[PDB]
């Protein structure tokens, strides 16, 4: 069956579930579909704060039912990232988080791409594969961030005025976020700019690997 | 076929004001429900603050302990 | 010309408006508590910095009195 989840922001997420699904699983699906950690999610049905250990049938949540999502500012575990400027960044994390996930959080908070990040804990550079628990990264433990001026993959974008500009990207980057990078570097708002590659319009949902755009590939920007 | 005419007439009788009333009720209750949800949001943020204050107090306690240890180790220069 | 339905309509709209105003002030309160959170988090971060400092100091002093 399918259910709906309404947020204060107006969005109504549609989920595919079973009556035997726990609230925890539902929050996991909300995570997979919205990128929000389960411990930062608060689900409301029939005036009750749903408990993760209970199932949807325990709250008589029928088909086409509507839950309410309230978001929390913090989860149950925070870590601290220390940069060389002094400002101690605080990250909401779960022990299941990989280092790539942590770098993704650092990206969402500071704008710096994961492949330009260099995390060191206890004198050891953290590998993107292992999780936080792997390095015994406990609550409130402090990592150290080392910055990189360039990533691993660069693409160039030509404006209609002959001016080309470099861009640090990843194969997973959607065209929307590429438009966001163009928005940061050049200034052109995402809704005015149209991206063209291989003689076709680039859609904001497709990743860079979807058009298999490799490194050092030139994209043509119009408006 | 009089009942067809009566059906159309009954449907159209003050139809506009009735539909307006329905939509208006929907909007009203949407607003009230949003009120409830905003109250829940207030509760949530309040909880978050309680947690942060807790952790901050813990960190301050740790600071006190560390300052005591520092003063102790500074005493041990005699 | 169906004045009763109009009456209920006016009532419904009034309730709607009042609800919207309440929503506004609720937004205000929400922003207040969020601000409280942010400030508390800032102080928490400072406290953690001080903890790091004091830890380094303790390590150094333990290195000295050793």
């Amino acid at each position: 069956m399918q259910i709906f989840v309404k947020t204060l922001t107006g969005k109504t997420i549609t989920l595919e579930v079973e009556p035997s699904d726990t609230i925890e699983n539902v929050k996991a699906k909300i995570q997979d579909k919205e990128g929000i950690p389960p411990d930062q999610q608060r689900l409301i049905f029939a005036g009750k704060q749903l408990e993760d250990g209970r199932t949807l049938s325990d709250y008589n949540i029928q088909k086409e039912s509507t839950l309410h999502l309230v978001l929390r500012l913090r989860g149950g575990m925070q870590i601290f990232v220390k940069t060389l400027t002094g400002k101690t960044i605080t990250l909401e994390v779960e022990p299941s988080d990989t280092i790539e996930n942590v770098k993704a959080k650092i990206q969402d908070k500071e704008g710096i791409p994961p492949d330009q990040q260099r995390l060191i804990f206890a004198g050891k550079q953290l590998e993107d594969g292992r999780t936080l628990s792997d390095y015994n990264i406990q609550k409130e433990s402090t990592l150290h961030l080392v910055l990189r001026l360039r990533g691993g993959m660069q693409i160039f974008v030509k404006t209609l005025t002959g001016k080309t500009i470099t861009l640090e990207v990843e194969p997973s980057d959607t065209i929307e976020n590429v438009k966001a990078k163009i928005q940061d570097k050049e200034g052109i708002p995402p809704d005015q700019q149209r991206l063209i590659f291989a003689g076709k319009q680039l859609e904001d949902g497709r990743t860079l690997s979807d058009y298999n755009i490799q490194k050092e590939s030139t994209l043509h920007l119009v408006l | 076929s009089r009942l067809n005419r009566q059906l159309e007439e009954k449907i159209n009788d003050c139809a506009e004001v009735k539909q307006e009333l329905a939509a208006s009720r929907t909007a009203r209750d949407a607003a009230l429900e949003r009120v409830q949800m905003l109250e829940q949001q207030i509760l949530a943020y309040k909880d978050d603050f309680m947690s942060e204050r807790a952790d901050r107090e813990r960190a301050q306690s740790r600071i006190q302990e560390l300052e005591e240890k520092v003063a102790s180790l500074l005493h041990q220069v005699s």
